[PDB]
RNA sequence: UGGCGGUAGCGU
DNA sequence: GGAAGATCGAAAAAAGCACGCTACCGCCCGCGTGGTGGTG
DNA sequence: CACCACCACGCGGGCGGTAGCGTGCTTTTTTCGATCTTCC
Protein backbone atom coordinates (compact mmCIF):
# COMPACT_ATOMS: atom_id res chain seq x y z
CA UNK A 1 0.00 0.00 0.00
CA UNK A 2 2.62 2.24 0.80
CA UNK A 3 4.87 4.04 -2.44
CA UNK A 4 8.42 4.51 -3.29
CA UNK A 5 8.82 7.37 -5.64
CA UNK A 6 12.11 9.26 -7.00
CA UNK A 7 12.10 12.72 -6.64
CA UNK A 8 13.77 15.50 -8.85
CA UNK A 9 14.11 18.38 -6.69
CA UNK A 10 14.46 21.91 -7.95
CA UNK A 11 17.97 23.13 -8.18
CA UNK A 12 19.54 23.81 -5.08
CA UNK A 13 16.95 23.61 -2.55
CA UNK A 14 17.81 19.82 -1.67
CA UNK A 15 17.92 20.36 1.84
CA UNK A 16 15.25 22.49 2.06
CA UNK A 17 13.07 20.15 -0.21
CA UNK A 18 14.11 17.73 3.11
CA UNK A 19 13.03 19.69 5.93
CA UNK A 20 9.61 20.30 4.04
CA UNK A 21 9.35 16.80 3.16
CA UNK A 22 10.11 15.45 6.61
CA UNK A 23 7.26 17.95 7.94
CA UNK A 24 5.13 16.39 6.50
CA UNK A 25 5.10 13.12 7.93
CA UNK A 26 6.81 11.59 4.65
CA UNK A 27 9.95 9.61 5.17
CA UNK A 28 12.45 11.61 2.21
CA UNK A 29 16.21 9.70 1.58
CA UNK A 30 19.29 11.27 -0.04
CA UNK A 31 22.16 8.56 -0.43
CA UNK A 32 25.11 10.09 1.56
CA UNK A 33 28.63 9.36 0.68
CA UNK A 34 31.93 11.43 1.12
CA UNK A 35 33.94 9.71 -1.12
CA UNK A 36 37.24 11.40 1.00
CA UNK A 37 37.29 13.89 -1.86
CA UNK A 38 39.93 16.79 -1.89
CA UNK A 39 38.43 20.65 -1.42
CA UNK A 40 40.91 23.33 -2.11
CA UNK A 41 43.36 22.72 0.75
CA UNK A 42 43.23 19.27 0.89
CA UNK A 43 41.29 15.60 1.33
CA UNK A 44 38.61 16.11 3.60
CA UNK A 45 35.12 15.06 4.21
CA UNK A 46 33.19 17.33 1.26
CA UNK A 47 29.65 15.03 2.51
CA UNK A 48 27.91 15.15 -0.72
CA UNK A 49 24.82 13.54 -2.34
CA UNK A 50 25.33 11.25 -4.76
CA UNK A 51 24.06 14.19 -7.45
CA UNK A 52 21.96 16.86 -6.48
CA UNK A 53 18.38 17.48 -7.56
CA UNK A 54 17.14 13.99 -6.26
CA UNK A 55 15.22 12.49 -3.62
CA UNK A 56 13.66 8.83 -2.50
CA UNK A 57 10.27 9.47 -0.63
CA UNK A 58 8.01 6.85 0.87
CA UNK A 59 4.20 7.51 0.88
CA UNK A 60 0.99 5.98 0.37
CA UNK A 61 -1.03 8.15 -1.88
CA UNK A 62 -4.09 7.32 -0.38
CA UNK A 63 -3.08 9.55 3.08
CA UNK A 64 -0.99 12.11 1.49
CA UNK A 65 -1.81 13.22 -2.17
CA UNK A 66 0.65 13.37 -5.21
CA UNK A 67 -0.02 17.11 -6.03
CA UNK A 68 0.52 17.85 -2.43
CA UNK A 69 4.27 16.21 -2.86
CA UNK A 70 4.58 18.55 -6.22
CA UNK A 71 3.20 21.65 -4.48
CA UNK A 72 6.14 21.27 -1.61
CA UNK A 73 8.81 23.55 -1.90
CA UNK A 74 11.97 22.68 -3.16
CA UNK A 75 10.85 20.16 -4.76
CA UNK A 76 10.11 20.21 -8.85
CA UNK A 77 8.36 16.73 -10.02
CA UNK A 78 8.44 12.86 -9.81
CA UNK A 79 9.74 10.55 -12.54
CA UNK A 80 7.24 8.69 -14.48
CA UNK A 81 7.50 5.68 -16.76
CA UNK A 82 4.99 5.82 -19.04
CA UNK A 83 2.07 8.10 -17.94
CA UNK A 84 2.59 7.47 -13.83
CA UNK A 85 5.23 7.14 -11.58
CA UNK A 86 7.46 4.47 -10.78
CA UNK A 87 6.84 2.23 -8.05
CA UNK A 88 10.09 1.56 -6.36
CA UNK A 89 10.02 -1.89 -3.79
CA UNK A 90 11.98 -1.91 -0.52
CA UNK A 91 15.24 -4.16 -1.76
CA UNK A 92 17.01 -1.36 -3.01
CA UNK A 93 16.15 1.44 0.11
CA UNK A 94 17.13 -1.55 2.31
CA UNK A 95 20.29 -2.11 0.11
CA UNK A 96 21.39 1.50 0.56
CA UNK A 97 20.58 1.74 4.44
CA UNK A 98 22.59 -1.70 5.12
CA UNK A 99 25.84 -0.58 3.32
CA UNK A 100 27.04 2.91 3.98
CA UNK A 101 30.77 2.57 4.47
CA UNK A 102 26.15 -8.72 -4.34
CA UNK A 103 25.42 -6.92 -7.74
CA UNK A 104 24.32 -3.94 -6.00
CA UNK A 105 27.55 -4.30 -4.20
CA UNK A 106 29.55 -4.15 -7.55
CA UNK A 107 27.74 -1.13 -8.07
CA UNK A 108 28.77 0.62 -4.81
CA UNK A 109 32.40 0.07 -6.07
CA UNK A 110 32.16 1.48 -9.11
CA UNK A 111 30.90 4.34 -7.63
CA UNK A 112 33.99 4.57 -5.00
CA UNK A 113 35.57 3.95 -8.73
CA UNK A 114 34.86 6.80 -10.72
CA UNK A 115 33.50 9.57 -8.30
CA UNK A 116 31.91 11.75 -11.13
CA UNK A 117 29.31 12.45 -9.97
CA UNK A 118 27.22 13.08 -12.42
CA UNK A 119 27.86 9.25 -13.22
CA UNK A 120 27.89 8.18 -9.21
CA UNK A 121 24.07 8.74 -9.37
CA UNK A 122 23.71 7.65 -12.70
CA UNK A 123 25.15 4.20 -11.44
CA UNK A 124 22.11 4.75 -8.74
CA UNK A 125 19.96 5.19 -10.85
CA UNK A 126 21.01 2.48 -13.27
CA UNK A 127 20.80 -0.23 -9.84
CA UNK A 128 17.45 1.28 -9.29
CA UNK A 129 15.89 0.63 -12.71
CA UNK A 130 17.86 -3.10 -12.72
CA UNK A 131 15.37 -3.56 -9.60
CA UNK A 132 12.56 -2.54 -11.09
CA UNK A 133 12.78 -4.32 -13.98
CA UNK A 134 13.30 -7.58 -11.54
CA UNK A 135 10.40 -6.68 -9.97
CA UNK B 1 -34.93 13.19 -14.65
CA UNK B 2 -31.03 14.93 -13.76
CA UNK B 3 -30.73 12.13 -10.80
CA UNK B 4 -32.03 9.65 -13.14
CA UNK B 5 -29.55 10.79 -15.93
CA UNK B 6 -27.12 11.09 -12.60
CA UNK B 7 -24.52 8.16 -12.90
CA UNK B 8 -23.67 8.64 -9.04
CA UNK B 9 -25.56 7.49 -6.01
CA UNK B 10 -22.98 8.04 -3.04
CA UNK B 11 -21.71 10.77 -1.55
CA UNK B 12 -17.86 9.59 -2.28
CA UNK B 13 -18.74 8.71 -6.06
CA UNK B 14 -20.34 12.55 -6.19
CA UNK B 15 -16.43 13.69 -5.00
CA UNK B 16 -14.80 11.83 -6.78
CA UNK B 17 -16.40 12.47 -10.36
CA UNK B 18 -15.59 16.24 -9.11
CA UNK B 19 -12.65 15.56 -8.27
CA UNK B 20 -11.87 14.07 -12.13
CA UNK B 21 -13.88 16.66 -13.63
CA UNK B 22 -11.51 19.32 -11.59
CA UNK B 23 -8.52 17.57 -12.18
CA UNK B 24 -8.56 15.20 -15.25
CA UNK B 25 -5.36 12.57 -15.35
CA UNK B 26 -4.67 12.62 -10.94
CA UNK B 27 -5.57 10.03 -9.15
CA UNK B 28 -9.04 9.86 -7.73
CA UNK B 29 -8.66 9.63 -3.67
CA UNK B 30 -11.13 10.43 -0.94
CA UNK B 31 -8.89 12.57 1.07
CA UNK B 32 -8.26 14.67 -2.40
CA UNK B 33 -11.51 14.86 -3.10
CA UNK B 34 -12.52 15.88 0.46
CA UNK B 35 -10.17 18.95 0.03
CA UNK B 36 -10.62 19.62 -3.23
CA UNK B 37 -14.22 20.30 -2.53
CA UNK B 38 -14.48 21.88 1.00
CA UNK B 39 -11.53 24.50 -0.41
CA UNK B 40 -13.25 25.10 -3.95
CA UNK B 41 -16.29 27.19 -2.11
CA UNK B 42 -16.58 26.63 1.55
CA UNK B 43 -12.61 28.08 2.38
CA UNK B 44 -12.44 31.55 3.12
CA UNK B 45 -8.82 31.29 1.99
CA UNK B 46 -10.03 30.36 -1.35
CA UNK B 47 -13.66 31.80 -1.57
CA UNK B 48 -14.94 35.41 -0.53
CA UNK B 49 -18.19 36.52 -1.11
CA UNK B 50 -17.14 40.27 -0.62
CA UNK C 1 21.26 36.08 -44.74
CA UNK C 2 21.28 33.00 -46.92
CA UNK C 3 23.27 30.49 -45.33
CA UNK C 4 21.52 27.92 -43.27
CA UNK C 5 22.34 25.71 -40.10
CA UNK C 6 21.31 22.32 -39.18
CA UNK C 7 21.42 20.54 -35.35
CA UNK C 8 21.85 16.86 -35.39
CA UNK C 9 19.04 15.24 -33.02
CA UNK C 10 20.24 13.03 -30.76
CA UNK C 11 16.36 11.00 -31.16
CA UNK C 12 13.74 11.45 -33.90
CA UNK C 13 11.33 14.05 -33.14
CA UNK C 14 7.77 14.02 -35.03
CA UNK C 15 6.95 16.96 -36.43
CA UNK C 16 4.21 19.11 -35.04
CA UNK C 17 2.42 20.09 -38.28
CA UNK C 18 1.96 16.78 -39.87
CA UNK C 19 0.95 15.52 -36.19
CA UNK C 20 -1.69 17.87 -34.78
CA UNK C 21 -2.47 20.06 -38.16
CA UNK C 22 -5.99 18.52 -38.31
CA UNK C 23 -6.34 16.01 -40.37
CA UNK C 24 -3.32 14.26 -39.17
CA UNK C 25 -0.84 13.03 -42.35
CA UNK C 26 0.94 10.80 -39.75
CA UNK C 27 -2.27 9.59 -38.58
CA UNK C 28 -4.23 9.06 -41.38
CA UNK C 29 -1.14 7.32 -43.42
CA UNK C 30 -1.05 4.54 -41.09
CA UNK C 31 -5.03 4.59 -40.19
CA UNK C 32 -4.25 4.68 -36.23
CA UNK C 33 -6.23 7.28 -34.19
CA UNK C 34 -4.53 10.51 -33.64
CA UNK C 35 -4.83 9.85 -29.70
CA UNK C 36 -2.93 6.42 -29.80
CA UNK C 37 -0.63 8.24 -32.00
CA UNK C 38 0.36 11.22 -29.69
CA UNK C 39 0.11 9.02 -26.78
CA UNK C 40 3.12 6.86 -28.55
CA UNK C 41 5.04 10.18 -29.47
CA UNK C 42 5.62 11.39 -25.99
CA UNK C 43 6.69 8.12 -24.00
CA UNK C 44 2.60 7.08 -22.58
CA UNK C 45 2.47 3.74 -24.63
CA UNK C 46 4.27 1.29 -26.60
CA UNK C 47 3.15 0.09 -30.32
CA UNK C 48 4.54 -2.85 -31.84
CA UNK C 49 6.17 -2.98 -34.67
CA UNK D 1 20.08 32.34 -40.74
CA UNK D 2 21.06 35.11 -38.43
CA UNK D 3 20.37 38.53 -40.05
CA UNK D 4 17.03 36.86 -39.77
CA UNK D 5 16.57 36.82 -36.65
CA UNK D 6 18.98 39.66 -35.75
CA UNK D 7 20.74 40.42 -31.56
CA UNK D 8 20.05 43.99 -32.24
CA UNK D 9 21.61 46.12 -29.24
CA UNK D 10 19.46 48.03 -27.14
CA UNK D 11 22.24 50.48 -27.04
CA UNK D 12 22.27 50.20 -23.05
CA UNK D 13 24.68 47.30 -23.04
CA UNK D 14 21.60 44.58 -23.35
CA UNK D 15 19.99 43.34 -26.46
CA UNK D 16 16.85 42.26 -27.30
CA UNK D 17 14.18 39.07 -27.07
CA UNK D 18 14.65 36.94 -30.11
CA UNK D 19 12.12 34.44 -29.35
CA UNK D 20 13.32 32.65 -32.16
CA UNK D 21 16.94 32.30 -30.84
CA UNK D 22 15.63 31.39 -26.86
CA UNK D 23 13.75 28.78 -28.67
CA UNK D 24 16.74 27.61 -30.54
CA UNK D 25 18.79 27.88 -27.22
CA UNK D 26 15.85 25.32 -25.19
CA UNK D 27 16.42 22.93 -28.34
CA UNK D 28 19.82 23.08 -28.08
CA UNK D 29 20.30 22.43 -24.45
CA UNK D 30 18.01 19.81 -24.91
CA UNK D 31 19.95 18.04 -27.98
CA UNK D 32 23.17 18.15 -25.94
CA UNK D 33 21.83 16.48 -22.82
CA UNK D 34 19.92 13.79 -24.08
CA UNK D 35 23.57 13.10 -26.02
CA UNK D 36 25.11 13.08 -23.12
CA UNK D 37 22.53 10.98 -21.37
CA UNK D 38 23.30 8.60 -24.59
CA UNK D 39 26.62 8.37 -23.92
CA UNK D 40 26.39 7.57 -20.24
CA UNK D 41 24.29 4.56 -21.12
CA UNK D 42 21.34 5.92 -19.19
CA UNK D 43 18.01 3.69 -17.97
CA UNK D 44 15.04 3.70 -19.85
CA UNK D 45 13.18 6.19 -17.45
CA UNK D 46 15.85 9.26 -17.70
CA UNK D 47 16.29 8.83 -21.66
CA UNK D 48 12.68 8.81 -22.26
C1' U E 1 19.60 51.50 -34.36
C1' G E 2 14.48 46.71 -33.59
C1' G E 3 10.44 43.96 -31.63
C1' C E 4 6.40 43.00 -28.33
C1' G E 5 2.40 44.74 -25.09
C1' G E 6 -0.83 48.29 -23.07
C1' U E 7 -3.28 53.13 -23.38
C1' A E 8 -5.58 57.34 -25.81
C1' G E 9 -6.86 59.85 -30.18
C1' C E 10 -7.79 61.05 -35.74
C1' G E 11 -10.03 59.92 -40.70
C1' U E 12 -13.33 56.75 -42.68
C1' DG F 1 -31.64 -12.07 -32.64
C1' DG F 2 -26.89 -9.81 -30.79
C1' DA F 3 -22.87 -7.38 -32.60
C1' DA F 4 -21.23 -4.12 -37.23
C1' DG F 5 -23.45 0.12 -39.60
C1' DA F 6 -25.62 4.22 -39.37
C1' DT F 7 -27.02 8.08 -36.58
C1' DC F 8 -26.39 11.49 -33.46
C1' DG F 9 -25.87 14.77 -29.90
C1' DA F 10 -22.56 16.71 -27.10
C1' DA F 11 -17.80 17.97 -26.18
C1' DA F 12 -13.49 19.71 -27.88
C1' DA F 13 -10.35 22.03 -31.00
C1' DA F 14 -9.07 25.28 -34.63
C1' DA F 15 -9.77 29.44 -37.39
C1' DG F 16 -11.32 34.29 -37.96
C1' DC F 17 -12.42 38.85 -36.39
C1' DA F 18 -11.13 46.59 -42.05
C1' DC F 19 -7.34 50.08 -43.47
C1' DG F 20 -4.07 54.05 -42.80
C1' DC F 21 -1.94 57.31 -39.19
C1' DT F 22 -0.42 60.02 -34.49
C1' DA F 23 1.29 60.33 -29.34
C1' DC F 24 2.91 58.17 -24.72
C1' DC F 25 4.94 54.46 -21.40
C1' DG F 26 6.95 49.49 -19.88
C1' DC F 27 10.03 45.88 -21.09
C1' DC F 28 13.38 43.24 -23.54
C1' DC F 29 15.98 36.33 -18.03
C1' DG F 30 17.26 34.15 -13.67
C1' DC F 31 18.62 32.99 -9.33
C1' DG F 32 20.71 31.52 -6.26
C1' DT F 33 25.26 28.79 -6.39
C1' DG F 34 29.74 28.55 -6.78
C1' DG F 35 34.52 30.06 -8.42
C1' DT F 36 37.31 33.48 -7.20
C1' DG F 37 39.03 37.93 -5.26
C1' DG F 38 39.35 40.61 -0.97
C1' DT F 39 40.32 40.06 4.22
C1' DG F 40 39.80 40.00 9.84
C1' DC G 1 44.83 31.82 5.09
C1' DA G 2 40.56 29.56 5.30
C1' DC G 3 36.12 32.70 5.54
C1' DC G 4 32.82 36.48 3.41
C1' DA G 5 31.51 39.40 -0.82
C1' DC G 6 31.37 40.13 -6.07
C1' DC G 7 30.57 38.52 -10.58
C1' DA G 8 30.49 34.51 -13.93
C1' DC G 9 27.24 31.30 -14.80
C1' DG G 10 24.61 27.12 -16.02
C1' DC G 11 21.28 24.80 -16.99
C1' DG G 12 16.69 25.69 -16.66
C1' DG G 13 12.33 26.74 -17.61
C1' DG G 14 5.65 27.41 -15.50
C1' DC G 15 5.84 29.65 -10.87
C1' DG G 16 5.56 29.20 -6.76
C1' DG G 17 3.93 26.31 -4.17
C1' DT G 18 3.40 22.97 0.93
C1' DA G 19 -2.24 24.89 -5.95
C1' DG G 20 -4.27 26.49 -9.27
C1' DC G 21 -4.49 29.58 -12.86
C1' DG G 22 -9.51 30.12 -16.84
C1' DT G 23 -14.89 33.01 -16.09
C1' DG G 24 -19.30 38.85 -21.79
C1' DC G 25 -17.99 35.56 -29.70
C1' DT G 26 -19.13 32.93 -34.01
C1' DT G 27 -18.47 29.22 -37.48
C1' DT G 28 -16.55 24.82 -39.08
C1' DT G 29 -14.46 20.34 -38.46
C1' DT G 30 -13.40 16.28 -35.70
C1' DT G 31 -14.61 12.74 -32.76
C1' DC G 32 -16.24 9.87 -29.54
C1' DG G 33 -19.11 7.51 -26.63
C1' DA G 34 -24.04 6.29 -26.55
C1' DT G 35 -28.26 4.53 -29.08
C1' DC G 36 -31.15 2.40 -32.52
C1' DT G 37 -31.21 -0.79 -36.47
C1' DT G 38 -30.85 -5.01 -39.27
C1' DC G 39 -29.13 -9.13 -41.23
C1' DC G 40 -25.73 -13.02 -41.53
Amino acid sequence: MQSWYLLYCKRGQLQRAQEHLERQAVNCLAPMITLEKIVRGKRTAVSEPLCPNYLFVEFDPEVIHTTTINATRGVSHFVRFGASPAIVPSAVIHQLSVYKPEGAFEGFQAIFTEPDGEARCMLLLNLINKEIKHS
Amino acid sequence: ETLRVDPTNDRLSALVEIYRMMRPGEPPTREAAESLFENLFFSEDRYDLS
Amino acid sequence: RERMGHIELASPTAHIWFLKSLPSRIGLLLDMPLRDIERVLYFESYVVI
Amino acid sequence: PPDLRPLVPLDGGRFATSDLNDLYRRVINRNNRLKRLLDLAAPDIIVR
